[PDB]
């Protein structure tokens, strides 16, 4: 919400720079859209972070493909190593929460998900704003960091334990791009 | 050797230092004249009637 | 309703660095260098000294004074790390004992003379770098909001450090402030291309330019066999 | 309020020197000088008990220079055992760490995180954890001062001088 | 205006009371002729696609340079983008995805997204019967599309 003051954090302020925020309807559609990115690349930062350190669970993901969980790539291209019954099982039911349990058309983001005494915001509002900006702000980092390991494995084609492991964290020099 | 591709014919640095050396000279006295003006001075002719 | 910097795109002046842009209303032509060049609204969006602690992590409105400051001394180092990227390559290194290693200060390419030179040697270089940082925070906690940017009391003015007498005339001490920051601006872009080239040839900048502007070996005539 | 806090009951309100009634004027960034020195302390301290449990992560901390985690010493000399360009990557972003997130310029030591994250409701609960915090900093860092001296006297590192039994300082070869 | 009642000639037979049963958020007309245009926009494409790769313009170069499929390898029959790889298949609705939300947004049922019809990077406007007119079009030859693929998918 604009009048608590929710997104604008203390290094920058009101971070609008480019003047999109023309008025307060429009802030709402924004900040429900921001969110709700930062929730799901936060998800998707912890998955870079499990996938390319190798924790993988043991077994077959699908038995009648002979698919393991140890040969699915831990890159950008892993997902869709998952075969396309499996991950409809996934999108089916994502999508029940997106349209049940947590309905994305929500614009408020609250889905009433409270864990008591770690926000007891009734007496600690302070922790409530606290928390509220840590939200927005790890989304926001984990946004940026995502677009950051999506690309880092389309400009060099490894992934991110691969260009690791050969000390590969300069575009100069290299045989990839012109520079 | 004059068929070999030396820049201007010089193949020795003594050249060099006279060719340096005669064209900062008249540089030298034209800057005595138009070192000292202004750059931001413009003019909207074809030609310019500035100063001396 | 609107934002704060929505309404500074909206009576957004013209511009110099990018005349076909429009500059925001922030720049208002008081600052020393502004040349309308803003194009992703920085300025509209001011911040204060976070360092000072919580109370001083906003930024008040239309000031840009801490903008100003990061400026100037980016500018700063980046202007004597031309020299840094240079210098061992052109007047040569510095000899080492069996202590610190021979050949630990002889590395030409200068990125890896980091990794070459003992630990010693860079822990004095940053306390060094260190020690002016705490007369810049000390600066900061007495002159406050009085406080100009990029001065660490060197000078010409007031009770500064001038050991050179240095006593501009009180115009041509503002073409001083000019020509630092257009070469703080220009230093900048300089030591960037300097560690990108160390990077991509992995020798130094003269050993680069020097190879370049020399003619190739077999290129080079034999020359010069009449008597 | 803060000057009354860091006198619990064995000593009160001890200052030998009698910087209170002299200099009440640097008590409060002499409060937090303690309090930062404490809380440095005290991951000190706890790093130490870490490191000579033999506790490390795996691989190597610098491929480059074939330099393993447990070839780290569990010592003094395991931070300066690690590369040039590895310290300062620590020390860049411990910088960022007390200039920006936690800026030590706040001398009250609060940065929007309570304990646990919750802020103390009770003002008294909360001067007794405020005293726990500076009692157990003032206790580390003569903990961590008390390792750093007993190794370079003794020679060996806090598992090293574990192993040999070398806890008795009046029968072995040493001064006195 | 593309949202008028007045462009298809006329006319056909339910009206389809079912739709204002119990669901009804589909039973608005506004949205059945912005299903029906797209329904139709969608199809004209398609009967160009299988036009083109049943010619057998297959391309120049691989398609997968790392699994190693060049584009004369995958289908022409309606099994061709069941047989590209997955991950290019995302890329693919991936960014229709930015058309359907951000570019071309379909929540819009008007479907004027601004481009004119036939010229690009700056839209041939349409003005008086002739703009009435080529909308019909846009709906008969979609319609004629629609039920093209049908005869061309069965057999
Ligand atoms: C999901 C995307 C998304 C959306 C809808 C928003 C929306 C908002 N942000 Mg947030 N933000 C985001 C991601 C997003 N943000 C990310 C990734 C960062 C880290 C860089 C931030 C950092 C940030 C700060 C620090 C602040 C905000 C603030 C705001 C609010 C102010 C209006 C504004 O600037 O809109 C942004 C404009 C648009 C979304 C429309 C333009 C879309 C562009 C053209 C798409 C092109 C993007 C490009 C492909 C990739 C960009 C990354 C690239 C530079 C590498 C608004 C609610 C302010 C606030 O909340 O104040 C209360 C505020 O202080 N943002
Ligand atoms: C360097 C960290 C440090 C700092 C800045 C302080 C500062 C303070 N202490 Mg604390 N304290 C510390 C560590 C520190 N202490 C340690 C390690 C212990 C023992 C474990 C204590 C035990 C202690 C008690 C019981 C009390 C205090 C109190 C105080 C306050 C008294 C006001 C004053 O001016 O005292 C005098 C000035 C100082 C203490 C600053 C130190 C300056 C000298 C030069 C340091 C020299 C020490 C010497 C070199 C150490 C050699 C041995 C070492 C190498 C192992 C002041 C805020 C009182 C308080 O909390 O007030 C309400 C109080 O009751 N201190
Ligand atoms: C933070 C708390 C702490 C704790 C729990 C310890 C614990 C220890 N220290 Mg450490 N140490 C500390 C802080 C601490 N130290 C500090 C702040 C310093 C100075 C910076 C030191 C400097 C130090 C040295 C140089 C040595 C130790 C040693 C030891 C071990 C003690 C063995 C012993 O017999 O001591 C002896 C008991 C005392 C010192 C306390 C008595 C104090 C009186 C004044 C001594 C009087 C002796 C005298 C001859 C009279 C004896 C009479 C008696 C026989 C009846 C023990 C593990 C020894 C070791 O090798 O293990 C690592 C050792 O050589 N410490
Ligand atoms: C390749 C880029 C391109 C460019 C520059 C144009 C440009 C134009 N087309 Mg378009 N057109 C294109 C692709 C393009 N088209 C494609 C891919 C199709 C589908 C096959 C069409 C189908 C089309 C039709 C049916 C008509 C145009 C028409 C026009 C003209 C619009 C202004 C006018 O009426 O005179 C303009 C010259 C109009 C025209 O040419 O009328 C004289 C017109 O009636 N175009
Ligand atoms: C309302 C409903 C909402 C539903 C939302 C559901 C969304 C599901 C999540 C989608 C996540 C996003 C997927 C992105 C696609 C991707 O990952 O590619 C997968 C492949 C992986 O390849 C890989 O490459 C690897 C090669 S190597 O091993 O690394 O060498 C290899 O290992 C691997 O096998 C191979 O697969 O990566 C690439 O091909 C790089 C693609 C580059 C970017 C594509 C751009 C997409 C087009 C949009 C452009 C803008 C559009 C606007 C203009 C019209
Ligand atoms: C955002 C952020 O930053 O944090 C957030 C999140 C977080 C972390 C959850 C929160 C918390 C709670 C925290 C941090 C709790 C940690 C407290 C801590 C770390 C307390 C150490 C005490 C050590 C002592 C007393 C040493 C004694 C002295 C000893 C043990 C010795 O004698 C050393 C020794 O070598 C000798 C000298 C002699 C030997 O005989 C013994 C040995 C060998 C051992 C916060 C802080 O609320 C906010
Ligand atoms: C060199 C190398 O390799 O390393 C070597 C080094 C070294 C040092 C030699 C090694 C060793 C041996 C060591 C250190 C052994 C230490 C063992 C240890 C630390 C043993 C604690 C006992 C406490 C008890 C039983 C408490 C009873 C408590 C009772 C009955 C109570 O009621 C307590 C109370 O609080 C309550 C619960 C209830 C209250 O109402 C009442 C009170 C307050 C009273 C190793 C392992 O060999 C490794
Ligand atoms: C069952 C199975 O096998 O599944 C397989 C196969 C399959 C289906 C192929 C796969 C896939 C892909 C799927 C399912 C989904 C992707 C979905 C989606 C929806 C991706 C777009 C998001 C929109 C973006 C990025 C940009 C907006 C960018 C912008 C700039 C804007 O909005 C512009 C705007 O705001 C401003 C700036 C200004 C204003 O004037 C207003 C507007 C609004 C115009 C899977 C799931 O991977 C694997
Ligand atoms: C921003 C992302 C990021 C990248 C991409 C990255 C990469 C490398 N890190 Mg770094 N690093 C951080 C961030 C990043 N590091 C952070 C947040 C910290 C906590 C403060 C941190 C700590 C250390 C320490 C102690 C060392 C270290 C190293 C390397 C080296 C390993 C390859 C090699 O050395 O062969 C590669 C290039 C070692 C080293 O520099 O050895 C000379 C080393 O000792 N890192
Ligand atoms: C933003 C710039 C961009 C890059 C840099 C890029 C890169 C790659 N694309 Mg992608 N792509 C788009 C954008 C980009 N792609 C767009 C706008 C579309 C139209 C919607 C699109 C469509 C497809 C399809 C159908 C396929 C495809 C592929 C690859 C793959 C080569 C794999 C290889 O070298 O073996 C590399 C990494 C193939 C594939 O992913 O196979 C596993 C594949 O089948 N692409
Ligand atoms: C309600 C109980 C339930 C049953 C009884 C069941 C059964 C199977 N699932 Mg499972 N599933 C969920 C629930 C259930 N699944 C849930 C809540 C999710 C998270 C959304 C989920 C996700 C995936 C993924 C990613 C894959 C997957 C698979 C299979 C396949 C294994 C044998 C096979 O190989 O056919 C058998 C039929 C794999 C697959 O379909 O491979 C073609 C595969 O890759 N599933
Ligand atoms: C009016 C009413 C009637 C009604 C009706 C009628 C006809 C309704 C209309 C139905 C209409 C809606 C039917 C169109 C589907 C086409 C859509 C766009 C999908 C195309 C599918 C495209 C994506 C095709 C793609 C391919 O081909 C390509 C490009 C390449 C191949 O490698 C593979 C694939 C498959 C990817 C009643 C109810 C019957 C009774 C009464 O008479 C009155």
């Amino acid at each position: 919400e604009l009048e608590d003051g929710i997104g604008a954090v203390a290094p920058l302020g009101y971070f609008d720079p480019l003047g999109y925020i023309k008025d307060e309807e429009t802030f709402i559609r924004y900040r429900a859209v921001e969110r709700k990115h930062g929730r799901v690349a936060m998800m998707a930062m912890l998955g870079t972070f499990v996938h390319n350190n190798g924790w993988t669970f043991d077994g077959y993901l699908s038995p009648s493909q002979g698919l393991k969980f140890s040969d699915i790539d831990s890159g950008i291209g892993g997902l869709f190593q998952v075969p396309p019954a499996g991950l409809a099982q996934i999108i089916l039911l994502c999508g029940f929460v997106e349209l049940a349990w947590w309905p994305a058309s929500n614009l408020s983001g609250d889905y009433g998900v409270r864990l008591g005494t770690l926000n007891d915001w009734e007496e600690q509002p302070a922790k409530y704003y606290r928390q509220k900006n840590a939200e927005l702000n790890n989304g926001r980092a984990a946004m940026m960091g995502i677009l950051g390991t999506f690309t880092h494995e389309v400009i060099t084609g490894q992934n991110f334990a691969e260009q690791a492991a050969a000390g590969h964290f300069s575009p100069f020099g290299d045989g990839q791009g012109f520079f | 050797t004059e068929g070999t591709n030396e820049w201007f014919g010089v193949d020795d640095l003594r050249l060099l230092a006279v060719l340096f050396l005669g064209h900062w000279a008249i540089l030298s006295l034209w800057l005595g004249s138009y070192g000292d003006s202004n750059e931001d001075e413009d003019f909207f002719g074809e030609i310019d009637y500035s100063a001396r | 309703g609107a934002s704060p910097s929505a309404d500074a795109w909206a009576n957004s002046i013209e511009s110099k660095a990018l005349p076909f842009a429009r500059a925001p209303a922030t720049l208002d032509g008081t600052m020393l260098g502004d040349f309308g060049f803003d194009p992703l609204g920085f300025s509209t969006v001011p911040v204060g000294p976070w360092f000072t602690g919580i109370e001083g992590r906003n930024g008040q409105i239309g000031n840009l004074n801490w903008y100003r400051e990061a400026e100037l001394i980016h500018g700063r180092i980046a202007q004597v790390a031309v020299v840094g990227f240079i210098a061992p390559g052109l007047f040569g290194t510095l000899p080492g004992n069996e202590w610190t290693g021979v050949d630990a200060y002889s590395n030409l390419n200068p990125l890896e003379a980091f990794s070459q030179v003992p630990g010693l040697a860079i822990l004095q270089i940053f306390l060094f770098m260190s020690y002016l940082e705490v007369r810049r925070i000390n600066i900061i906690k007495e002159e406050g909001e009085n406080y100009m940017p990029g001065d660490l009391r060197i000078g010409q003015g007031e009770g500064r450090w001038n050991p050179f007498g240095l006593d501009y005339s009180p115009e041509a001490y503002e073409e001083k402030r000019l020509q630092e920051l257009k070469h703080c601006r220009l230093a900048m872009i300089g030591v960037f291309g300097l560690w990108a080239q160390a990077q991509a040839s992995g020798v130094g900048v003269t050993e680069q330019i020097g190879a370049a502007l020399t003619t190739p070996d077999y290129y080079a005539k034999a020359g010069y066999f009449l008597p | 309020s803060e000057i009354e806090l860091g006198a619990t009951e064995p000593l009160g309100v001890f200052d030998p020197l009698g910087w209170l009634e002299t200099e009440p004027e640097a008590f409060e960034r002499r409060r937090a000088v303690e309090r930062k020195h404490g809380r440095v302390a005290m991951a000190a301290v706890v790093g130490t008990i870490v490191h000579n449990n033999h506790i490390v992560f795996d691989g190597y901390i610098s491929p480059s220079n074939n330099l393993k985690f447990s070839d780290i010493p569990t010592g003094i000399d395991g931070i300066f055992s690690v590369p040039t360009a590895g310290l300062a990557q620590i020390i860049a972003f411990l910088g960022f760490v007390e200039l920006a997130w936690l800026p030590a310029s706040q001398y009250d030591g609060d940065y929007g995180v309570g304990y646990f994250g919750n802020d103390i409701l009770d003002p008294e609960e909360k001067a007794r954890k405020l005293n726990a915090e500076l009692n157990n900093g003032r206790a580390a860092m003569m903990g961590i001062m008390g390792n750093m001296v007993a190794e370079k006297i003794t020679g060996q590192t806090m598992y090293e001088q574990y192993a040999a039994g070398h806890f008795n300082p009046f029968n072995d070869g040493e001064g006195f | 205006e593309p949202l008028g009642l007045y462009d298809p000639l006329g006319w056909l037979d339910p009206e389809k009371d079912p739709a204002s049963k119990f669901a009804t958020f589909h039973a608005n007309f506004e949205r059945r002729r912005a299903v029906e245009r797209k329904h139709g926009r969608i199809a004209m494409v398609a009967v160009v696609g299988m036009l083109f790769h049943n010619a057998d313009i297959e391309f120049p170069g691989y398609l997968s340079g790392e699994l190693g499929i060049r584009f004369s390898d995958v289908p022409n029959g309606m099994n061709g983008l069941f047989s590209i790889p997955l991950a290019g298949l995302t890329q693919i609705v991936f960014a229709i995805g930015v058309m359907e939300l951000a570019i071309w947004p379909a929540s819009n049922y008007s479907g004027d997204y601004g481009t004119g019809y036939g010229r690009p990077f700056v839209p041939n406007v349409l003005e008086g019967d002739e703009l009435k007119y080529k909308l019909d079009m846009e709906i008969n030859q979609g319609r004629a599309a629609m039920m093209g693929i049908m005869g061309a998918l069965v057999g």
